[PDB]
């Protein structure tokens, strides 16, 4: 019943390969997840945009496709909606909009991935619950 | 010359009451409250207190009965502004908009606040001592917490507390749906202070009844009693600091009436100091614990802590509080 | 000079240390003034001084 | 245990006692503003830690850039030192005037500082305390002319801080203020919408603390003044003590509604704004999704976005609509005459606006002691509560116990003149 | 041998064990042992699903002592009952421990009504107190056992915690509209009353203490001959008939009225829950239902309310009631629009 | 209605120069039962 | 944390604003060893 | 007033401080808990 390898086994790339991240990482993902998202994104369900979720389902329709750890870390640094034909930095937190979004500023490569861990792993433990709110709705 | 004949008259007894400078307001304040307010809950029309164009009718002839309400909050629209009846056009208006609310409560708190005044004054008039202003405080603060500072505090007076039984029970439930007031010291300092009058009403006057002066012209046919000028007074209170030192232990009971005395007084007042702080914290936001979440790190399956079933039953009432008002997805007042 | 600081300032630390648990019991008649109150001018005397120092140093 | 009450006569060791507790206060100054620039990071909004007197110290635009955090560190380390040192420097003196010895026997000395019942005397000393303040207040208004500035929330683009010319002087407009409605969104002192009103806000005041200062040194109070209040030295505690509740009340709800004084920026947004800011943050949402703002009509026939206010112009609908006196420098641009302009609107919006909203809108000043960000129902991923909220919570409740102290002093000074003592 | 005990147990000591001492003692103190130790080691998940001690990290608040399982009524397991088998650990699980604590503990409560009835045969005082102690004892017996009686079994009876109790009150507004019930309303009437009373009482007193009494003027004297005691009825009688307006001035009257508001308060409450009991409520207004289901147009707090409460309803039992297994899907619910 | 606003206005003020002037009153002043300080 | 070269004493600054409150801890042990008069 | 008198204001303040240090743990502990809550 405890946190298990497969458990973080998760997909890296769209093709086919996955990355099995670890117990340090997870715990860093929350911990910047709560930093500069939590307050937008809490639970993981969008406080400005309802209709549009961080569920994994969701992302892989998404324009391009996001149910893996690259497409995230793409979209952390630059946004795409989820269509993908308008540039949303001067609205979205990205690495390219530090002067505007201070909270990322300090952010790193290494933190980007972890965040997005901690995106894809939850699902797997909350289930319904981190998608619109089950036990919090 | 005739200024002097006045003050006088006011200053002393006067086989009813006394009324002093604090009553000069009080009394004619409190009294455009009543009137008003027992018109208002006879026939006042329907008022809507959201703005909203659904309006809310709880008077006696619009179809209610005692518990079904009274006197609806002002509109959410003057919500927090000044609404008067010269402000407003006809009267028609008027009514619809909440006004008696405004009325009522302003003259009402004023003239409270000046009956705790009066009772001061009376004392300086008496030689006595200046504690009886004090003890009234925690009440009447409360009042002006819940009818003024919250809706002070949120944005407009259209809920602040209805003067009907029935919307009294409205305003607690969407209040803690809202705040989450169960959990939060100063509402559980309240129920102590509450559940501690009683505790202790019933603990004094029990004692003071048992420990009586057994003998004097009480028989199995007759009961009658005591005036100040019985010296030993009514009880044995050695009897009663004897029974209840027995009871637990001698510490626990009281030596000396003062100690007993000032306790009834102390335990209450201190209780309801905090409540009605309680909600004039949560005016501006600083609702209570909320201990939402416990897990096991193992997989981080959430646990239901018995606080959960708690947020469960908050949750759908704040979906349904003010049902159709609400245009956007987070509440935020 | 880091080590000037580290030095000033923990002095300036330690000499308050005492500073605050002395002058007190120094105020205690029956155990001569004469001996405390010396001391007393010179942990001010010394203090603020170190006070000026730690801030010129920057 | 009255002990505090034992020391009510013998002055000279309530200059020990009041010169103690006087250096407390600068004591937390230094403890708290050097907690503060310890745990305080750049470039994350002050208030989304827990701060209280930096956002003091960057309000007097002591050190920062148009609405930047600060670009220089230092400055709070200057106040976190300061203060904490003249903790000793009273430290010594409250303890010394406590221990070493009383009061009122010293004849040049008591030429210098008497006693109570003495009406010429206690008036003197008055003044005097009010020639102190005549220039504190003056300082201010150096602080923001002469000085390096003050902070302006207002015009334009981030407001850095700015020196202000020619201060609202009037005779007129500084006591219009006094005499206004303190209702809906008018509070006599809270409306205080255009910084230089405040700056010559406090030119007067000294002008009048220090006029006075010297009046009652050389005046001693009139017949109507001495037969309405009485003199013992329970009772001026009764009149200082309920005078600072009001005031504890006075500030608290300042505090609820900025003024530029309380720039948003460093203290959060307000009750209102997170609302009105929400209700901004979705029209642009949907309007990004064309949705047409004028002929919008919610369940309630009130059009979700659009509605009016009793006078007749435009605001955000919702129950929003009770804080359309709400104003700020994100949401005027879009202020006109008859209300919010529609063609400004979907026309001219720019970007930067849907950040304060949303970021506003997000920090809503709801919290819980848990520190649980948001709704009382969140769950307890989110630390926060808006400084605003920590300040009227508090202070609330200082300004009412304060009040029952009125009510206890004031009630004594009425057994003191014949009553119980 | 017999009156001897009667004497050395009867022996007028520090804390008194009387004959009733032997009730009350070892009952109030397994019965507070009992929740202590389960509040701080035992959970209740498998009985019902939720955190109930410190072991698992619940705060104090959280941290309770939950009642046994729906599945099993009014079975008392005790320890060497056919279903727990002897096996104590289980008989926890299967929160054994609830029975445990109201059975004990509701003879605790028998026990120091007795010793109350004791020391008033010795001292030779008046009964009085042992009587007043009845409304306690009655909503007492009325909330943790009358009720559950009536109801599908032990589960619905009030849990051993904190938020566990708020939980109570709550899951009451919801399925019986408990503030609408005019006996919860007088109950509400008597506690209130007992404050106010436990007020003006202290501070008249207090206030018009005699003058002079004490030089030094503070107030920490008394002695037996002091008779006549520290305050004045003649004024205190005038002082309120002249602000609020009435005043009986006997002091036997008001001490024992200070008993009739609180208790006679409780007994009613008491009696409101036996009706409870029994799913007999006072949550509707035949009247206002028929107006308000011909017509759209028309709305009371009184139907504000009832609109909660199916609120309170629909999100609250599934998760609160594990046996019927709820399953409850998002568009069925309730729910006013945009929340 | 603005005859009312004015009507009022005259009342209130009316009653609040009754409670000011009952206070700072030469001859009321702060007589006692006790003692009278004149 | 931006003190720089006094980076030291995060500790002692740290249970530093505390003791404002421990003032009056004192307050009635002083009153503890003077019998409480 | 320390003759070497058996001590009461030092067991008064022995255990009192004792006790803020047990209880100042059952906040620590409140934390180690909560803290992973998601
Ligand atoms: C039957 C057992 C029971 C028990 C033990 C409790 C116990 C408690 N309840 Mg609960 N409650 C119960 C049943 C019970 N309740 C039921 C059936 C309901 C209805 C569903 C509730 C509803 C309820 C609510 C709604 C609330 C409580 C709260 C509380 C707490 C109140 C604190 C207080 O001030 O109380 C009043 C009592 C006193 C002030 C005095 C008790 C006597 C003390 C211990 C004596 C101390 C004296 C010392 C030893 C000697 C000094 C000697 C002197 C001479 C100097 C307390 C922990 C409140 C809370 O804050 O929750 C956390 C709260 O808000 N309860
Ligand atoms: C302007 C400031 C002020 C001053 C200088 C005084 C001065 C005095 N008061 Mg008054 N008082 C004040 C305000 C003030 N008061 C207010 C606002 C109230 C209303 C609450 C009172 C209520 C009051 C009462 C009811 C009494 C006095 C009395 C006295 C005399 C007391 C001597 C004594 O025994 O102290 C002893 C003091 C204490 C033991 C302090 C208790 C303080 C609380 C419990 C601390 C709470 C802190 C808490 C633990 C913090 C938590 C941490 C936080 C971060 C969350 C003294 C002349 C007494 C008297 O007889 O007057 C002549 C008296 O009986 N005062
Ligand atoms: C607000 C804070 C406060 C203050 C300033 C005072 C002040 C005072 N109290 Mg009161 N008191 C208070 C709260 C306070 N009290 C409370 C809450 C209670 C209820 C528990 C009491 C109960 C009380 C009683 C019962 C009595 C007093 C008495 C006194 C007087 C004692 C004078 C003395 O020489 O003592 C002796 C001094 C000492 C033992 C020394 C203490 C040394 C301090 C801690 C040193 C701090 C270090 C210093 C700053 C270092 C400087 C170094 C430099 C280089 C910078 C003094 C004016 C007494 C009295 O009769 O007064 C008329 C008395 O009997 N008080
Ligand atoms: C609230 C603000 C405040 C206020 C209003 C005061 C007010 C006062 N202070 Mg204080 N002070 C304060 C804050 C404050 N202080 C603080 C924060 C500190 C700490 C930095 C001090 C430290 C302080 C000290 C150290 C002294 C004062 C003194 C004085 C008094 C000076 C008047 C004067 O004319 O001295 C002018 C001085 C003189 C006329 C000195 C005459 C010298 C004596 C008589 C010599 C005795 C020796 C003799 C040879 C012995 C023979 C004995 C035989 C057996 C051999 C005055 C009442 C002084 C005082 O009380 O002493 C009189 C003093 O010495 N204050
Ligand atoms: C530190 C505060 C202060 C205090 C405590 C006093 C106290 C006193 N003053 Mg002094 N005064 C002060 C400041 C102060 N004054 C200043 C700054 C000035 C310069 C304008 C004066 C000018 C002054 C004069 C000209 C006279 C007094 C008089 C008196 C005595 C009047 C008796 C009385 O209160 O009657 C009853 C009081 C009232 C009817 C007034 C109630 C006023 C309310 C509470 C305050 C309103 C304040 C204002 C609106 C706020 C400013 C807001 C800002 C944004 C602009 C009293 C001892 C009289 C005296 O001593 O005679 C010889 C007198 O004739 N004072
Ligand atoms: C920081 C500035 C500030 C300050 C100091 C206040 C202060 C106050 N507000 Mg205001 N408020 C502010 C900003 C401010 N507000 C802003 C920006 C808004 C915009 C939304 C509001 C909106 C607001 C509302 C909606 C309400 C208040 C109310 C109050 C009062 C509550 C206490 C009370 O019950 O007094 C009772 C009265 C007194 C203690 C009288 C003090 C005056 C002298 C000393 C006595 C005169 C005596 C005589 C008997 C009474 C004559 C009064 C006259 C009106 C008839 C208090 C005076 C409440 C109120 O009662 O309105 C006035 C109320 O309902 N405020
Ligand atoms: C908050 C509610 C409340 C509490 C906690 C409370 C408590 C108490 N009242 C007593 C007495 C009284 N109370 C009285 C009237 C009232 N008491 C009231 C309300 C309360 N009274 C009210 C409203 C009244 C007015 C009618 C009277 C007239 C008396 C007394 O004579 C008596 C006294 O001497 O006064 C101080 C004491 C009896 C001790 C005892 O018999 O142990 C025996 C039994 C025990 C220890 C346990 C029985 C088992 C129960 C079921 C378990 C309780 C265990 C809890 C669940 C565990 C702890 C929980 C924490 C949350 C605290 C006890 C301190
Ligand atoms: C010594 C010492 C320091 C003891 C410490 C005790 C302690 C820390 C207890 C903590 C928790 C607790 C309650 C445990 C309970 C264990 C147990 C089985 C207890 C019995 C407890 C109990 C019944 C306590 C009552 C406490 C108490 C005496 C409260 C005051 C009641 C009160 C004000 C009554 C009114 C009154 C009293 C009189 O006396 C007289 C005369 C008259 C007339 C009168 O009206
Ligand atoms: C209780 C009481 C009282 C009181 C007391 C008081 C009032 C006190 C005070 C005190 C005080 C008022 C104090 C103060 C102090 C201070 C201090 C002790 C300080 C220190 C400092 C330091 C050490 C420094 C710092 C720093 C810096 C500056 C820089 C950087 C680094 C550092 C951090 C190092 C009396 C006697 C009346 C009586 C009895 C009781
Ligand atoms: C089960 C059982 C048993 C046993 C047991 C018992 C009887 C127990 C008990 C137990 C107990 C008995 C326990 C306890 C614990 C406790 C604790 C853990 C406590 C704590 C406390 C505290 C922490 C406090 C504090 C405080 C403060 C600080 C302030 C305010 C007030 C107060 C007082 C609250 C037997 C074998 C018989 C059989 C059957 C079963
Ligand atoms: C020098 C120095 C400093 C300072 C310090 C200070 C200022 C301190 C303080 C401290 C304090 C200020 C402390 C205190 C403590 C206290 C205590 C520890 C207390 C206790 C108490 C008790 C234990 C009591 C008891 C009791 C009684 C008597 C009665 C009633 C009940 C009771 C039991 C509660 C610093 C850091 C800056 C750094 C540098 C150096
Ligand atoms: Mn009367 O209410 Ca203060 O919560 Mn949200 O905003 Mn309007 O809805 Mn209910
Ligand atoms: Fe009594």
């Amino acid at each position: 019943a405890e946190l298990t390898p497969e458990v973080l086994t998760v997909p890296l790339n769209s093709e086919g390969k996955t990355i099995t991240l670890t117990e340090k990482q997870y715990l860093e993902g929350k911990r910047l997840f709560q930093y500069a998202c939590a307050s937008c994104h809490v639970g993981g369900i969008t406080k400005t945009n309802p209709s549009l979720d961080l569920r994994t389902e969701t992302l892989a329709l998404a324009t391009p496709p996001r149910d893996n750890i690259e497409g995230l870390v793409d979209y952390m640094k630059n946004p795409t909606t989820y269509d993908g034909e308008q540039e949303i930095a001067e609205v979205h937190p990205s690495l390219r909009s530090a002067d505007i979004f201070p909270k990322m500023r300090n952010l790193t490569e290494k933190d980007l991935v972890a965040i997005a861990g901690h995106i894809l792993v939850e699902p797997k433990i909350l289930g319904d619950k981190w998608g619109g709110g089950k036990v919090y709705y | 010359n005739l200024w002097e004949r006045f003050c006088n008259w006011v200053t002393s007894t006067d086989n009813r009451l006394y009324v002093g400078w604090f009553g000069v307001i009080m009394i004619p304040t409190l009294l455009a409250a009543t009137i008003c307010f027992v018109i208002a809950f006879i026939a006042a029309p329907p008022v809507d207190i959201d703005g909203i164009r659904e309006p809310v009718s709880g008077s006696l002839l619009y179809g209610n009965n005692i518990i079904t309400g009274a006197v609806v909050p002002s509109s959410n629209a003057i919500g927090l502004h000044f609404y008067p009846i010269w402000e407003a056009a006809s009267l028609d208006e008027w009514l619809y908009n909440g006004g008696p609310y405004q009325l009522i409560i302003f003259h009402f708190l004023l003239g409270a606040s000046c009956y705790m005044g009066r009772q001061w004054e009376l004392s300086y008039r008496l030689g006595m001592r200046p504690w009886i202003c004090v003890a009234y405080s925690a009440p009447l603060a409360s009042a002006f917490a819940v009818f003024l500072i919250y809706p002070i505090g949120q944005g407009s007076f259209s809920d602040g507390m209805p003067l009907g039984i029935s919307g009294t029970f409205n305003f607690m439930i969407v209040f803690q749906a809202e705040h989450n007031i169960l959990m939060h010291p100063f509402h559980q300092l309240g129920v102590a202070g509450v559940f501690g009058g009683a505790l202790f009403c019933a603990m004094h006057g029990s004692l003071v009844t048992s420990s009586l002066i057994r003998e004097t012209t009480e028989t199995e046919s007759a009961n009658y009693g005591y005036k100040f000028g019985q010296e030993e007074e009514t009880y044995n209170i050695v009897a009663a600091h004897g029974y209840f030192g027995r009871l637990i232990f001698q510490y626990a009971s009281f030596n000396n009436s003062r100690s007993l005395h000032f306790f009834l007084a102390a335990w209450p007042v201190v209780g309801v100091w905090f409540t009605a702080l309680g909600i004039s914290t949560m005016a501006f936001n600083l609702n209570g614990f909320n201990f939402n979440h416990s897990v096991i790190d193992a997989k981080g399956n959430v646990i239901n802590t018995w606080a959960d079933i708690i947020n469960r039953a908050n949750l759908g009432m704040e979906v349904m509080h003010e049902r159709n008002a609400h245009n956007f997805p987070l509440d935020l007042a | 000079m880091t080590i000037l600081f580290q030095l000033a300032l923990a002095a300036l630390v330690i000499l308050s240390f005492v500073m605050v648990i002395g002058v007190p019991v120094a105020y205690a008649s029956p155990q001569d003034w004469d001996r405390s109150k010396q001391l007393i001018f010179l942990g001010s005397g010394l203090w603020i001084a170190l006070v000026l120092v730690v801030g010129v140093l920057n | 245990w009255a002990g505090n009450a034992r020391l009510i006569n013998l002055s000279g060791k309530l200059l020990g006692a009041h010169v103690a507790h006087a250096g407390l206060i600068v004591f937390w100054a230094g403890a708290m503003t050097l907690f503060e620039l310890a745990h305080f990071i750049p470039e994350k909004p002050m208030y989304e830690q827990g701060l209280i007197l930096i956002p003091h110290i960057a309000t007097l635009g002591w050190g920062v850039g148009p609405g930047g955090e600060v670009v220089d560190t230092f400055p709070f380390f200057v106040v976190g030192v300061v203060h904490l040192i003249s903790s000793a420097v009273l430290g010594f003196g409250g303890v010394y005037h406590a221990i070493r010895g009383p009061e009122t026997l010293e004849e040049y000395s008591s030429f210098f500082g008497y006693d109570w019942k003495d009406k010429n005397k206690m008036t003197t000393i008055l003044g005097f305390h009010l020639i102190v303040l005549g220039i504190g207040a003056l300082l201010l208004v150096a602080k923001a002319m002469f000085f390096g500035g003050l902070y302006d929330t207002w015009a334009p683009g981030g407001g850095d801080v700015r020196v202000i010319t020619n201060p609202t002087l009037d005779p007129r407009v500084i006591f219009g203020y006094l005499l206004k409605s303190p209702f809906g969104g008018e509070g006599w002192i809270v409306s205080v919408n255009n910084l230089e009103d405040v700056v010559g806000g406090h030119i007067w005041i000294g002008l009048i603390c220090i006029a006075g200062g010297i009046w009652h040194i050389l005046t001693t109070p009139f017949g109507w003044a001495r037969r309405a209040f009485i003199w013992s030295g329970e009772a001026y505690l009764s009149y200082s003590l309920g005078a600072l509740s009001m005031m504890g009340f006075i500030a608290t709800c300042f505090v609820w509604f900025n003024n530029t004084v309380y720039p948003s920026e460093f203290y959060g947004p307000t009750g209102p704004e997170a609302s009105q800011a929400q209700a901004m943050t979705f029209l642009i949402r949907d309007q990004k999704l064309g949705a047409n703002v004028g002929s919008a009509q919610g369940p309630t026939g009130l059009g979700k976005y659009l509605m009016r206010s009793p006078t007749g112009e435009i605001i955000f609908g919702g129950e929003t609509m009770r804080f359309w006196d709400f104003r700020g420098p994100w949401l005027e641009p879009l202020r006109g005459p008859n209300g919010l302009d529609l063609n400004k609107i979907k026309n001219d919006i720019q970007p930067w606006q849907e950040r304060r909203a949303a970021e506003y809108m997000t920090h809503a000043p709801l919290g819980s002691l848990n520190s649980v960000g948001g709704v009382a129902t969140e769950i307890n991923s989110v630390n926060f509560v808006s400084p605003r909220s920590w300040l009227a919570t508090s202070h609330f409740v200082l300004a009412f116990f304060f009040l029952v102290g009125h009510l206890w002093h004031a009630g004594r000074a009425r057994a003191a003149a014949a009553g119980f003592e | 041998w017999f009156d001897i005990l009667d004497d050395w147990l009867k022996r007028d000591r520090f804390v008194f064990v009387g004959w009733s001492g032997i009730l009350l003692f070892p009952c109030a103190y397994l019965a507070l042992g009992g929740w202590l130790t389960g509040t701080t080691f035992v959970t209740s998940w498998y009985t019902h699903g939720l955190a109930s001690s410190y072991l698992e990290g619940c705060n104090f608040l959280t941290v309770a002592v939950s009642t046994p399982a729906n599945s099993m009524g009014h079975s008392l397991l005790l320890l060497w009952g056919p279903e727990a088998q002897g096996d104590f650990t289980r008989w926890c699980q299967l929160g054994g421990l609830w029975t445990f604590i109201a059975l004990h503990g509701a003879f605790g409560l028998i026990g120091f009504m007795l010793r109350q009835f004791e020391i008033a045969r010795l001292v030779g005082v008046r009964p009085y107190n042992a009587i007043a102690f009845s409304a306690p004892i009655a909503v007492f017996v009325s909330v943790f056992l009358i009720y559950p009686l009536g109801q599908s079994s032990w589960f619905f009876a009030p849990s051993f915690g904190v938020a566990a109790i708020f939980r109570f009150l709550l899951f009451f507004q919801g399925f019986h509209n408990w503030t609408l019930n005019p006996f919860h309303m007088m109950g509400v009437a008597g506690v209130l009353g007992g404050a106010l009373l436990c007020a003006i009482h202290g501070a008249t007193v207090e206030n018009t203490l005699f003058q002079d009494g004490e030089g030094a003027s503070t107030f920490r004297a008394f002695n037996p001959t002091q008779a006549e005691e520290t305050y004045s009825m003649v004024t205190a009688n005038r002082f309120w008939s002249q602000i609020f307006g009435i005043a009986f001035s006997n002091k036997r009257w008001l001490h024992f009225f200070m008993l009739f508001v609180p208790v006679t308060g409780l007994w009613m409450s008491a009696i409101g829950v036996v009706g409870l009991a029994l799913n007999l409520r006072s949550y509707d207004f035949i009247s206002q239902e028929i107006r308000a289901a011909e017509d759209p147009e028309f709305e009371t707090f009184y139907t504000k309310n009832l609109l909660l409460n199916e609120g309170i309803r629909a999100w609250m039992a599934p998760q609160d009631q594990p046996h019927e297994n709820f399953v409850f899907p998002e568009e069925v619910l309730p729910r006013g629009n945009a929340l | 209605m603005e005859t009312l606003k004015i009507t009022v206005y005259i009342v209130v003020t009316f009653f609040v120069l009754l409670f000011v002037f009952g206070f700072l009153s030469g001859d009321p002043a702060r007589n006692p039962k006790r003692k009278d300080l004149e | 944390k931006l003190p720089e070269a006094y980076a030291i004493f995060d500790p002692l600054v740290d249970v530093l604003p505390v003791i404002p409150v421990l003032f009056l801890a004192l307050a009635f042990v002083w009153q503890a060893a003077v019998g409480f008069r | 007033s320390e003759g070497g008198r058996i001590p009461l204001w030092i067991v008064a303040t022995v255990a009192g401080m004792g006790v803020i240090v047990i209880v100042g743990l059952f906040f620590y502990g409140a934390y180690a808990g909560l803290g992973s809550s998601l």
